[PDB]
DNA sequence: GAGAATCCCGGTGCCGAGGCCGCTCAATTGGTCGTAGACAGCTCTAGCACCGCTTAAACGCACGTACGCGCTGTCCCCCGCGTTTTAACCGCCAAGGGGATTACTCCCTAG
DNA sequence: ATGTATATATCTGACACGTGCCTGGAGACTAGGGAGTAATCCCCTTGGCGGTTAAAACGCGGGGGACAGCGCGTACGTGCGTTTAAGCGGTGCTAGAGCTGTCTACGACCAATTGAGCGGCCTCGGCACCGGGATTCTC
C-alpha cells in the first residue's frame, strides 16, 4: 500500500516528499518529481555501488572501506568531473608516478 | 610558539604524500604562514557559525557548512 | 532518544540485493549520507532556481528533468532520465 | 648512502596507505589558537578538528601536487616558494 | 509594472556625486549587480535559516551572513550603519 | 508616509519585502530585514558610486562609462576579493606589465 | 570548415590584450580548441535551457543564467 | 627606423588603454551558428546573446593569456608555448 | 644627429543621454488571530586538565655524490615588410515566423 | 639442535537476527487558481542585394632565442647517537548541550487607498572624428 511499492521502486518516496515539502524549494510541488529524484538518487549509488564493489573485489576485502570508494571515483572521468572539486576525509593519492621523475 | 608546533617531518611526509621527491629548506615557514591564513579564513566562518547557533564551543556541522561554503566540500 | 533521519538501511539493502555476500561499515553508511544529501540539496536548488527563472511556480517531472539531463557530466543522465522516465510509467500504471 | 632506492619505497609507502600526517595535539592547540583570534577558550569538538585536520591535509597535498607538477614542468624537481606563490596566484587566490 | 532600480540609484548619485552622470548600459550592469547581490544573500538567508530549523528570518541572522561572505572592514562599516538603520527604524 | 522615509532610508521597504517574500527563500519573514538590507545595498552602491566617481574624476569624465566602473571594482583589493569571480562586460582590464618584460 | 573564423591575427590581438609579448605557431590552434570546447560547454547549457521552456530562441538571458551555472557570470544583461 | 620590438609595447599599452573589441563578430556568430545546428536543429539567436558571448569570450581569452604570461614568466622564457597552456588547463580544473 | 610614431590643440554634425507629463498598478495603513521565537528551567554528556609509563619519532652532527647552475656554440624559426585579394561591413528592403498576451477552463495539488 | 606441520583445545571478539513503539505516510474528502490552449497582433531577423576597403595570405631578409652539451660546487639524503614529549589510559570535575513548558507579540492575511516610478516624447551638448602641429624613443 506504500506508494514507493506503487512506484515499483526501493529509494523511498513518501521520505523525499516530506523532505520536498518543507525544504523550502518550491510552494507547489508535483507527484512524479519525488519519484524521479528517488530514481535518479537510486541510479546514483547503484553505479557507485557496482564501483565499490569491484574495488572491493580487486582488493579482496569483503568490508568497503572509504579507501575502495576513492579508487572506484578515481577510474571514471565522469565523476572525476562530478566528484573533482570535492574534498574526502581520508581519501589518500591515487598510484601515479611521472615517467621523467622516475629514474632511468 | 604555536608556528613551529607543527613538525618539519609532518610537513616532509605532506610533500611526499603530494609527490615531492627534493624539498628545500625554506619552504616550511613559508607553507605554515599559508596553512595559517587558510585555517584562520576557515575558523572565521566556524564561529560565525558558532556565534550563529547560541553556543559558546565548536561543533561538527558548524565545521560542515564552513567546507561547504567557498567550495572545497568536505565528505 | 531522538529520531534521527538517515537512509543508511535503504543503500545497505540495495548493497544487499546488487552484492549478497559483501558487508560495509558505519563510517561508509556516514559517507555516502553525506553524498545523497549533498546531491539531494544540490539538484533541488538546481531546479528551484531552474524552474524560477523559467517563472513556473512548481516542480513536475519536467523542470527536474531537464536538471538532471543538464547537471552532471554524462552517462549516468543517459541511463537516469530513461530509468526515471520508466519509473514514472510504473508509478502511473499502478 | 643509496640514493633515489629509498626515498621511492618512501613516496609509495605513503603513496598506497592512508596515515594521518599531522600530530593531533600540535595541530589542535595551532587551530585552538587560531580559534583564540576569534573565540577564546573555545570549548572544542573532536569532530570539528579532525574535520580540520582532514580540510588542512586535503588542502596541503592538492598545493604539493600542484607545486611538484610545476616543478616537473620548470625541468627541475626542487621546489622555491615562488613555484607556492605561482600555484597560490594561478590556483586563484 | 515593470520593476527596475533606476531613480533610486539616481537619486542616490545625486546625493553623492551632485555634477556626474551615468550611462544606460552601466545602469544595466549594475542593475545586474544588484539582482546578484540580492539573490546571493536571500540564498544564503534561506540555507542559515534551514541550519537551524528556524522558520523565521530576522536582522540578527542575516547580519551574521554579511559577517560571513563580506570581508573584515567593510563588514563592520556594514554593520554599523545596518545597526543604525534598524535602531532609526525602532526609534519610531 | 514611505517606510523608507520612515526609516530614513532611501531604497523601498515594501519592494525588497515582495522580493523577499515571493522568492520563496522563507515561509515566515521579518521586517526590520528588508530595511537592514535596503541599509546594506545602500552601503554598497555607496562604495561602488564612490569608487565610480574617484575613477571618473581623475580621468576627466562626467560621465561614468563600464571602463570607470572596471576601474572602481579591479583597484580595491576588498572588493576585488569580494567580487573577484564576476567579469565585466566591455571593461577589460588594468594596465599590467611585470618587471621581467621591461626592456634594459 | 568554419573553425578558422577566429584567425592568427584575432588570436594576436587576444593575445596581446591578455599580456603575452611573443607568439608561436602551436598557440593558435589551441587557443581556438580551448574556445571551440568552452563555447560548446556554454551552447550544451543553452541547448537544455531552450528545450525546458520549449521556446526556440536564445536570448542575453540564456547565456547570462548559463555563465551563473557555470560560475563565470557577466553584469550587463540581466542578474 | 627598423626594431626587433618596440610597436608590441605601444599595442599592448594601447589595447590596455582600450576597452573595445578584439573579436570580429560575423565568425564568432558563424561559428556558434555552426555548433548550434551541429547539436539541433533550426534555432532562433538574438543579438545581445551573441555580443554577450562574446564578451564571455574575450574575458575568458584575457583571463587565459593572463595564466599563460605568468606561467611563461614563471618558466623564465618569453616565447609562450602549449605546455603552458596545458598545465594552465590542468591546474585550474578546467580538464581534470 | 634623422624618422616613424606618438601626444596635443581646435572645428563639427549628431545622436544618444537628461526632463516632463499621463497614469496605472503597487507600496502603505488598519484590523485579527494563531503560531513560533524567546526565556526559564530541567537532566546528564562530554570537554577540559593533570599524572605517569612507554617509546618510536625527532634533532643534530658528519659526509658524499648527483643535480642546480654558469657558460657556449649553434641552427632556425619567428619577426618586419612589400604585394595581391578576398572576405567584412555598412545601407537598405521586404517577410513571415515566432514572441506576448488576452481569456476562459478544469483538474489536481494545497489542506 | 632446532624448525615445523598439522591437528588439537580454549577462548575471546566483532558481527547479524527477534521483540517493542510511535509517528508520519497513506486513504478519503473539499477548493480554487495555475497551467492549458489558442488567436491575434507586431516585431525582428534571417536572406539578399552591392560597393568598397581595411585587412589577411604569401613570400622573403635577418637576428636573437632556444637546443644540447660540459664542467663547478654544494645541498639534501643517509646514518647513528641522543633526546622528548606524542600516545594511552585513567581519573576527577563541571560547563554547557539539549529537551521541555509556557507565554505573547511579531507577522501573515485581508480590504481599501493614494502616489510615484515606467514610458513616450521632447530637446540639446560630450565625445569621437578629422586636420595639422609639437615631441619622444630609436637607429
Amino acid at each position: 500500500k506504500t506508494r514507493s511499492s506503487r512506484a515499483g521502486l526501493q529509494f523511498p518516496v513518501g521520505r523525499v516528499h516530506r523532505l520536498l515539502r518543507k525544504g523550502n524549494y518550491a510552494e507547489r510541488v508535483g507527484a512524479g518529481a519525488p519519484v524521479y529524484l528517488a530514481a535518479v538518487l537510486e541510479y546514483l549509488t547503484a553505479e557507485i555501488l557496482e564501483l565499490a564493489g569491484n574495488a572491493a573485489r580487486d582488493n579482496k576485502k569483503t568490508r568497503i572501506i572509504p579507501r575502495h570508494l576513492q579508487l572506484a571515483v578515481r577510474n571514471d572521468e565522469e565523476l572525476n568531473k562530478l566528484l573533482g572539486r570535492v574534498t574526502i576525509a581520508q581519501g589518500g593519492v591515487l598510484p601515479n608516478i611521472q615517467s621523467v621523475l622516475l629514474p632511468k | 610558539d604555536n608556528i613551529q608546533g607543527i613538525t618539519k617531518p609532518a610537513i616532509r611526509r605532506l610533500a611526499r604524500r603530494g609527490g615531492v621527491k627534493r624539498i628545500s629548506g625554506l619552504i616550511y615557514e613559508e607553507t605554515r604562514g599559508v596553512l595559517k591564513v587558510f585555517l584562520e579564513n576557515v575558523i572565521r566562518d566556524a564561529v560565525t557559525y558558532t556565534e550563529h547557533a547560541k553556543r559558546k564551543t565548536v561543533t561538527a556541522m558548524d565545521v560542515v557548512y564552513a567546507l561547504k561554503r567557498q567550495g572545497r566540500t568536505l565528505y | 532518544k531522538t529520531r534521527k533521519e538517515s537512509y543508511a538501511i535503504y543503500v545497505y539493502k540495495v548493497l544487499k540485493q546488487v552484492h549478497p555476500d559483501t558487508g560495509i561499515s558505519s563510517k561508509a553508511m556516514s559517507i555516502m549520507n553525506s553524498f545523497v544529501n549533498d546531491v539531494f540539496e544540490r539538484i533541488a536548488g538546481e531546479a528551484s532556481r531552474l524552474a524560477h527563472y523559467n517563472k513556473r511556480s512548481t516542480i513536475t517531472s519536467r523542470e527536474i528533468q531537464t536538471a538532471v539531463r543538464l547537471l552532471l557530466p554524462g552517462e549516468l543522465a543517459k541511463h537516469a532520465v530513461s530509468e526515471g522516465t520508466k519509473a514514472v510509467t510504473k508509478y502511473t500504471s499502478a | 648512502y643509496r640514493p633515489g632506492t629509498v626515498a621511492l619505497r618512501e613516496i609509495r609507502r605513503y603513496q598506497k596507505s592512508t596515515e594521518l600526517l599531522i600530530r593531533k595535539l600540535p595541530f589542535q592547540r595551532l587551530v585552538r589558537e587560531i580559534a583564540q583570534d576569534f573565540k577564546t577558550d573555545l570549548r572544542f569538538q573532536s569532530s570539528a578538528v579532525m574535520a580540520l585536520q582532514e580540510a588542512s591535509e586535503a588542502y596541503l597535498v592538492a598545493l604539493f601536487e600542484d607545486t611538484n607538477l610545476a616543478a616537473i614542468h620548470a625541468k627541475r624537481v626542487t621546489i622555491m616558494p615562488k613555484d607556492i606563490q605561482l600555484a597560490r596566484r594561478i590556483r586563484g587566490e
